[PDB]
Protein backbone atom coordinates (compact mmCIF):
# COMPACT_ATOMS: atom_id res chain seq x y z
CA UNK A 1 0.00 0.00 0.00
CA UNK A 2 2.57 2.08 0.59
CA UNK A 3 4.93 2.06 -2.35
CA UNK A 4 1.49 2.15 -4.29
CA UNK A 5 0.23 5.08 -3.20
CA UNK A 6 4.22 6.87 -3.20
CA UNK A 7 4.41 5.72 -6.61
CA UNK A 8 0.67 7.26 -7.42
CA UNK A 9 2.65 10.47 -5.84
CA UNK A 10 5.53 10.31 -7.96
CA UNK A 11 4.01 9.47 -11.02
CA UNK A 12 7.12 6.57 -12.17
CA UNK A 13 4.42 4.82 -12.93
CA UNK A 14 3.70 7.19 -16.29
CA UNK A 15 6.98 7.27 -17.61
CA UNK A 16 7.18 3.67 -17.24
CA UNK A 17 3.94 3.02 -19.46
CA UNK A 18 5.03 5.94 -21.72
CA UNK A 19 8.16 4.41 -22.04
CA UNK A 20 6.32 0.71 -22.71
CA UNK A 21 4.47 2.44 -25.28
CA UNK A 22 7.70 3.28 -27.15
CA UNK A 23 10.91 0.75 -27.58
CA UNK A 24 12.04 0.28 -24.09
CA UNK A 25 13.74 -2.81 -23.94
CA UNK A 26 17.53 -2.33 -25.92
CA UNK A 27 20.06 -5.12 -26.58
CA UNK A 28 23.80 -4.56 -28.08
CA UNK A 29 24.47 -6.73 -31.29
CA UNK A 30 27.26 -8.67 -29.16
CA UNK A 31 25.28 -8.82 -26.24
CA UNK A 32 22.31 -10.45 -28.07
CA UNK A 33 24.79 -12.56 -30.15
CA UNK A 34 26.23 -13.91 -26.78
CA UNK A 35 22.43 -14.39 -25.30
CA UNK A 36 21.30 -15.57 -28.24
CA UNK A 37 23.92 -18.23 -29.68
CA UNK A 38 21.37 -21.09 -29.18
CA UNK A 39 18.93 -19.61 -31.52
CA UNK A 40 21.71 -18.15 -33.51
CA UNK A 41 22.13 -20.88 -35.91
CA UNK A 42 25.58 -22.37 -37.44
CA UNK A 43 24.22 -21.52 -40.90
CA UNK A 44 23.80 -18.09 -40.30
CA UNK A 45 26.75 -17.37 -38.69
CA UNK A 46 29.60 -15.27 -40.09
CA UNK A 47 31.81 -12.48 -39.56
CA UNK A 48 29.49 -9.59 -39.15
CA UNK A 49 27.30 -10.44 -36.44
CA UNK A 50 24.64 -7.38 -37.22
CA UNK A 51 23.36 -8.27 -40.67
CA UNK A 52 22.88 -12.24 -39.25
CA UNK A 53 21.10 -11.29 -36.08
CA UNK A 54 18.94 -9.15 -37.76
CA UNK A 55 18.03 -12.01 -40.11
CA UNK A 56 17.76 -14.31 -37.58
CA UNK A 57 15.34 -11.93 -35.54
CA UNK A 58 13.45 -11.58 -39.23
CA UNK A 59 12.82 -15.22 -39.18
CA UNK A 60 11.90 -15.60 -35.37
CA UNK A 61 9.70 -12.71 -35.52
CA UNK A 62 7.05 -12.09 -37.84
CA UNK A 63 6.19 -8.90 -37.11
CA UNK A 64 8.52 -6.12 -38.06
CA UNK A 65 6.91 -3.30 -35.70
CA UNK A 66 8.10 -5.42 -32.82
CA UNK A 67 11.80 -4.52 -33.22
CA UNK A 68 13.51 -1.66 -33.99
CA UNK A 69 16.79 -2.45 -35.95
CA UNK A 70 19.89 0.15 -34.85
CA UNK A 71 23.36 0.95 -35.91
CA UNK A 72 25.02 -0.69 -32.59
CA UNK A 73 21.15 -1.97 -30.46
CA UNK A 74 18.17 -3.11 -31.47
CA UNK A 75 15.44 -2.31 -29.38
CA UNK A 76 11.79 -4.20 -29.03
CA UNK A 77 8.56 -4.15 -27.17
CA UNK A 78 7.03 -5.91 -24.85
CA UNK A 79 6.72 -9.05 -25.28
CA UNK A 80 9.69 -9.63 -27.85
CA UNK A 81 12.43 -10.39 -25.28
CA UNK A 82 10.04 -13.00 -23.26
CA UNK A 83 8.95 -14.73 -26.17
CA UNK A 84 12.89 -15.20 -27.54
CA UNK A 85 14.01 -16.15 -23.79
CA UNK A 86 10.88 -18.77 -24.00
CA UNK A 87 12.00 -19.39 -27.08
CA UNK A 88 15.94 -20.26 -26.17
CA UNK A 89 14.88 -21.90 -22.90
CA UNK A 90 12.69 -24.64 -24.60
CA UNK A 91 15.06 -25.03 -27.17
CA UNK A 92 18.48 -25.40 -24.80
CA UNK A 93 16.03 -27.94 -22.46
CA UNK A 94 14.97 -30.24 -25.46
CA UNK A 95 18.51 -30.50 -26.70
CA UNK A 96 19.51 -31.49 -23.01
CA UNK B 1 13.81 8.31 -35.27
CA UNK B 2 11.40 9.09 -32.31
CA UNK B 3 8.61 9.76 -34.28
CA UNK B 4 6.01 7.44 -32.77
CA UNK B 5 6.94 8.75 -29.16
CA UNK B 6 5.47 11.87 -28.11
CA UNK B 7 6.10 14.00 -24.83
CA UNK B 8 2.44 14.13 -22.97
CA UNK B 9 2.20 17.91 -21.71
CA UNK B 10 1.06 18.91 -18.26
CA UNK B 11 1.72 22.69 -18.92
CA UNK B 12 -2.34 23.41 -19.29
CA UNK B 13 -2.44 22.92 -15.63
CA UNK B 14 0.42 25.01 -15.06
CA UNK B 15 -0.94 27.54 -17.00
CA UNK B 16 -4.64 27.01 -15.73
CA UNK B 17 -3.38 27.50 -12.31
CA UNK B 18 -0.17 30.26 -12.34
CA UNK B 19 -1.72 32.67 -14.68
CA UNK B 20 -4.88 34.67 -14.53
CA UNK B 21 -8.18 33.18 -13.78
CA UNK B 22 -6.21 30.74 -11.38
CA UNK B 23 -7.15 30.09 -7.62
CA UNK B 24 -3.94 32.23 -6.70
CA UNK B 25 -4.90 34.93 -8.98
CA UNK B 26 -8.16 35.27 -7.73
CA UNK B 27 -7.22 34.88 -4.03
CA UNK B 28 -4.71 38.16 -4.35
CA UNK B 29 -7.27 40.07 -6.30
CA UNK B 30 -9.85 39.48 -3.34
CA UNK B 31 -6.96 40.63 -0.88
CA UNK B 32 -6.43 43.26 -2.48
CA UNK B 33 -10.62 44.03 -3.36
CA UNK B 34 -12.14 45.26 0.18
CA UNK B 35 -14.60 42.57 0.52
CA UNK B 36 -12.49 39.30 -0.17
CA UNK B 37 -14.19 36.68 1.70
CA UNK B 38 -13.69 32.87 1.45
CA UNK B 39 -16.99 31.96 0.17
CA UNK B 40 -17.03 34.30 -2.73
CA UNK B 41 -13.64 33.63 -3.62
CA UNK B 42 -14.51 29.85 -4.03
CA UNK B 43 -17.45 30.99 -6.23
CA UNK B 44 -15.21 33.34 -8.06
CA UNK B 45 -13.17 30.62 -8.89
CA UNK B 46 -15.99 28.09 -9.66
CA UNK B 47 -17.25 30.66 -11.99
CA UNK B 48 -14.23 31.64 -13.76
CA UNK C 1 53.53 3.07 -10.78
CA UNK C 2 52.76 -0.23 -11.74
CA UNK C 3 49.06 -0.29 -9.99
CA UNK C 4 48.73 2.86 -11.94
CA UNK C 5 49.91 1.38 -14.95
CA UNK C 6 47.40 -2.04 -14.35
CA UNK C 7 44.50 0.29 -12.99
CA UNK C 8 42.30 0.83 -16.29
CA UNK C 9 43.89 -2.88 -17.28
CA UNK C 10 42.72 -5.16 -14.98
CA UNK C 11 38.95 -4.59 -15.69
CA UNK C 12 38.57 -4.58 -19.40
CA UNK C 13 40.97 -7.92 -19.26
CA UNK C 14 39.75 -9.98 -16.53
CA UNK C 15 36.29 -9.41 -16.60
CA UNK C 16 34.49 -7.72 -19.36
CA UNK C 17 36.40 -9.69 -21.80
CA UNK C 18 35.36 -13.05 -23.07
CA UNK C 19 38.43 -15.61 -22.53
CA UNK C 20 37.86 -18.08 -25.08
CA UNK C 21 39.65 -21.49 -24.74
CA UNK C 22 41.12 -0.14 -24.93
CA UNK C 23 40.65 -3.31 -25.73
CA UNK C 24 42.31 -5.68 -23.32
CA UNK C 25 42.22 -9.19 -22.59
CA UNK C 26 43.77 -12.13 -20.77
CA UNK C 27 46.84 -12.43 -23.22
CA UNK C 28 47.52 -8.71 -22.76
CA UNK D 1 7.04 -52.70 -41.43
CA UNK D 2 7.93 -56.52 -40.55
CA UNK D 3 11.36 -56.94 -38.82
CA UNK D 4 14.11 -59.20 -39.86
CA UNK D 5 13.96 -62.57 -37.89
CA UNK D 6 17.69 -61.88 -36.83
CA UNK D 7 17.36 -58.78 -35.53
CA UNK D 8 14.04 -60.56 -33.66
CA UNK D 9 16.65 -62.90 -32.46
CA UNK D 10 18.50 -60.50 -31.55
CA UNK D 11 16.29 -58.79 -29.14
CA UNK D 12 14.93 -62.16 -28.13
CA UNK D 13 18.81 -63.09 -26.63
CA UNK D 14 19.01 -59.67 -25.09
CA UNK D 15 15.41 -59.85 -23.25
CA UNK D 16 16.62 -63.43 -22.10
CA UNK D 17 19.59 -61.90 -20.99
CA UNK D 18 18.19 -59.84 -18.21
CA UNK D 19 14.92 -61.85 -18.02
CA UNK D 20 15.20 -63.21 -14.41
CA UNK D 21 12.22 -65.86 -14.46
CA UNK D 22 13.21 -66.87 -18.32
CA UNK D 23 9.19 -66.44 -19.19
CA UNK D 24 9.40 -63.98 -21.77
CA UNK D 25 7.68 -61.32 -19.60
CA UNK D 26 9.91 -58.44 -17.37
CA UNK D 27 9.48 -55.66 -15.48
CA UNK D 28 9.07 -52.39 -16.79
CA UNK D 29 12.10 -51.28 -15.17
CA UNK D 30 14.15 -53.73 -16.99
CA UNK D 31 12.11 -52.98 -20.36
CA UNK D 32 13.80 -49.83 -20.23
CA UNK D 33 17.05 -51.10 -19.33
CA UNK D 34 16.99 -53.34 -21.75
CA UNK D 35 16.10 -50.66 -24.73
CA UNK D 36 18.92 -48.37 -23.95
CA UNK D 37 21.01 -51.65 -23.84
CA UNK D 38 19.24 -51.87 -27.17
CA UNK D 39 21.47 -48.96 -27.89
CA UNK D 40 18.17 -47.03 -29.21
CA UNK D 41 17.40 -44.04 -27.40
CA UNK D 42 14.14 -43.42 -26.22
CA UNK D 43 13.00 -40.32 -24.13
CA UNK D 44 11.49 -40.94 -20.28
CA UNK D 45 8.44 -39.55 -21.11
CA UNK D 46 8.36 -42.24 -24.14
CA UNK D 47 9.54 -44.71 -21.50
CA UNK D 48 6.54 -43.60 -19.65
CA UNK D 49 4.05 -43.54 -22.01
CA UNK D 50 5.03 -47.26 -23.02
CA UNK D 51 4.95 -48.23 -18.90
CA UNK D 52 1.79 -47.00 -18.73
CA UNK D 53 0.35 -48.47 -21.69
CA UNK D 54 1.83 -51.94 -20.08
CA UNK D 55 -0.30 -51.11 -16.70
CA UNK D 56 -3.20 -50.58 -18.90
CA UNK D 57 -3.31 -54.28 -18.95
CA UNK D 58 -2.42 -54.74 -14.90
CA UNK D 59 0.54 -57.33 -15.82
CA UNK D 60 3.31 -54.94 -15.37
CA UNK D 61 5.48 -57.62 -17.60
CA UNK D 62 6.57 -57.18 -20.88
CA UNK D 63 5.45 -59.78 -22.90
CA UNK D 64 7.39 -61.03 -26.15
CA UNK D 65 4.92 -59.95 -28.33
CA UNK D 66 4.46 -56.35 -27.27
CA UNK D 67 7.74 -56.17 -26.55
CA UNK D 68 8.53 -56.66 -30.64
CA UNK D 69 5.87 -54.40 -31.32
CA UNK D 70 7.61 -52.27 -28.86
CA UNK D 71 11.12 -52.69 -30.67
CA UNK D 72 8.94 -51.89 -34.17
CA UNK D 73 7.73 -48.53 -32.85
CA UNK D 74 10.83 -47.59 -31.31
CA UNK D 75 12.33 -48.46 -35.17
CA UNK D 76 9.80 -45.92 -36.21
CA UNK D 77 11.40 -43.28 -34.98
CA UNK D 78 15.13 -42.57 -35.59
CA UNK D 79 17.38 -39.56 -34.98
CA UNK D 80 20.15 -38.76 -36.95
CA UNK D 81 23.92 -38.31 -35.66
CA UNK D 82 24.13 -34.83 -37.28
CA UNK D 83 21.02 -33.68 -34.78
CA UNK D 84 23.03 -34.38 -31.58
CA UNK D 85 26.06 -32.70 -33.37
CA UNK D 86 24.26 -29.71 -33.38
CA UNK D 87 23.18 -30.28 -30.06
CA UNK D 88 26.48 -30.30 -28.78
CA UNK D 89 27.57 -27.19 -30.97
CA UNK D 90 24.77 -25.20 -29.42
CA UNK D 91 26.32 -25.95 -25.84
CA UNK D 92 29.76 -25.17 -27.61
CA UNK D 93 29.70 -21.49 -26.65
CA UNK D 94 33.27 -20.90 -27.93
CA UNK D 95 32.66 -22.76 -30.64
CA UNK D 96 36.60 -24.08 -31.07
CA UNK D 97 35.37 -27.64 -31.19
CA UNK D 98 36.17 -28.17 -26.92
CA UNK D 99 33.26 -27.97 -24.45
CA UNK D 100 34.60 -27.54 -20.66
CA UNK D 101 34.04 -30.94 -18.54
CA UNK D 102 32.74 -29.65 -15.34
CA UNK D 103 30.09 -27.24 -17.32
CA UNK D 104 28.95 -29.98 -19.17
CA UNK D 105 28.52 -31.98 -15.61
CA UNK D 106 26.72 -28.98 -14.21
CA UNK D 107 24.42 -29.78 -17.36
CA UNK D 108 23.76 -32.73 -16.78
CA UNK D 109 23.12 -32.85 -13.35
CA UNK D 110 20.73 -30.15 -13.04
CA UNK D 111 18.34 -29.72 -16.22
CA UNK D 112 15.64 -31.35 -17.77
CA UNK D 113 15.55 -35.45 -16.83
CA UNK D 114 18.18 -35.12 -13.59
CA UNK D 115 20.43 -37.91 -13.49
CA UNK D 116 22.78 -39.67 -10.84
CA UNK D 117 25.90 -37.60 -10.81
CA UNK D 118 27.74 -41.13 -10.54
CA UNK D 119 26.22 -41.94 -13.98
CA UNK D 120 28.14 -38.45 -14.40
CA UNK D 121 31.37 -40.10 -12.85
CA UNK D 122 30.82 -42.67 -14.86
CA UNK D 123 30.90 -41.10 -18.37
CA UNK D 124 34.09 -39.10 -17.07
CA UNK D 125 35.78 -42.18 -16.27
CA UNK D 126 34.26 -44.60 -19.69
CA UNK D 127 34.72 -41.35 -21.99
CA UNK D 128 38.34 -40.65 -20.73
CA UNK D 129 36.87 -37.10 -19.98
CA UNK D 130 38.76 -35.14 -18.30
CA UNK D 131 37.80 -33.52 -14.95
CA UNK D 132 39.18 -30.20 -15.91
CA UNK D 133 40.59 -30.01 -19.71
CA UNK D 134 38.47 -29.70 -22.44
CA UNK D 135 36.88 -32.22 -24.35
CA UNK D 136 35.99 -32.32 -27.72
CA UNK D 137 32.33 -32.44 -28.98
CA UNK D 138 32.86 -34.45 -31.98
CA UNK D 139 34.60 -37.36 -30.54
CA UNK D 140 32.80 -37.56 -27.86
CA UNK D 141 29.84 -38.04 -30.88
CA UNK D 142 31.69 -40.34 -32.45
CA UNK D 143 32.73 -42.88 -30.39
CA UNK D 144 29.00 -42.57 -28.59
CA UNK D 145 27.88 -43.43 -32.40
CA UNK D 146 30.56 -46.25 -33.02
CA UNK D 147 28.15 -48.63 -30.96
CA UNK E 1 27.03 -15.19 -13.03
CA UNK E 2 27.81 -19.00 -12.23
CA UNK E 3 28.90 -19.00 -15.64
CA UNK E 4 31.77 -16.48 -15.49
CA UNK E 5 32.66 -18.54 -12.41
CA UNK E 6 35.03 -20.99 -14.71
CA UNK E 7 35.86 -18.13 -16.98
CA UNK E 8 37.08 -16.42 -13.55
CA UNK E 9 38.79 -19.98 -12.38
CA UNK E 10 40.40 -20.15 -16.21
CA UNK E 11 42.28 -17.28 -15.65
CA UNK E 12 43.23 -17.89 -12.38
CA UNK E 13 44.50 -20.91 -14.20
CA UNK E 14 46.30 -18.83 -16.48
CA UNK E 15 48.24 -17.06 -14.16
CA UNK E 16 49.57 -19.75 -11.59
CA UNK E 17 51.12 -21.76 -15.09
CA UNK E 18 52.58 -17.97 -16.06
CA UNK E 19 53.79 -18.28 -12.38
CA UNK E 20 55.50 -21.75 -13.40
CA UNK E 21 56.80 -20.07 -16.18
CA UNK E 22 59.30 -18.41 -13.68
CA UNK E 23 59.10 -20.94 -11.23
CA UNK E 24 57.65 -18.71 -8.76
CA UNK E 25 55.59 -20.39 -6.68
CA UNK E 26 57.60 -19.69 -3.67
CA UNK E 27 57.24 -16.37 -3.92
CA UNK E 28 52.96 -16.71 -2.21
CA UNK E 29 51.55 -15.14 -4.43
CA UNK E 30 49.24 -17.90 -4.37
CA UNK E 31 48.68 -17.05 -0.71
CA UNK E 32 47.58 -13.48 -2.02
CA UNK E 33 45.28 -15.48 -4.61
CA UNK E 34 42.99 -17.43 -2.90
CA UNK E 35 40.42 -14.83 -2.35
CA UNK E 36 39.79 -15.39 -5.58
CA UNK E 37 39.71 -18.65 -5.99
CA UNK E 38 37.17 -19.04 -3.26
CA UNK E 39 35.05 -16.76 -4.05
CA UNK E 40 34.92 -18.42 -7.47
CA UNK E 41 34.20 -21.77 -6.28
CA UNK E 42 31.92 -20.80 -3.54
CA UNK E 43 29.82 -19.06 -6.74
CA UNK E 44 30.49 -22.34 -8.73
CA UNK E 45 29.24 -24.61 -5.48
CA UNK E 46 25.30 -25.39 -5.19
CA UNK E 47 24.13 -23.56 -2.67
CA UNK E 48 20.85 -25.48 -2.74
Amino acid sequence: KRAVQQLRACGVLETIRISAAGFPSRWTYQEFFSRYRVLMKQKDVLGDRKQTCKNVLEKLILDKDKYQFGKTKIFFRAGQVAYLEKLRADKLRAAC
Amino acid sequence: PWTLIDFYDNQPCINLIESKLGILDLLDEECKMPKGTDDTWAQKLYNT
Amino acid sequence: VLENILQPMIVSGMLEHETIQGTYTLDS
Amino acid sequence: DQLTEEQIAEFKEAFSLFDKDGDGTITTKQLGTVMRSLGQNPTEAELQDMINEVDADGNGTIDFPQFLTMMARKMKDTDSEEEIREAFRVFDKDGNGYISAAQLRHVMTNLGEKLTDEEVDEMIREADIDGDGQVNYEQFVQMMTAK
Amino acid sequence: SWSKGMQIRYNVSQLEEWLRDKNLMNSGAKETLEPLIQAAQLLQVKKK
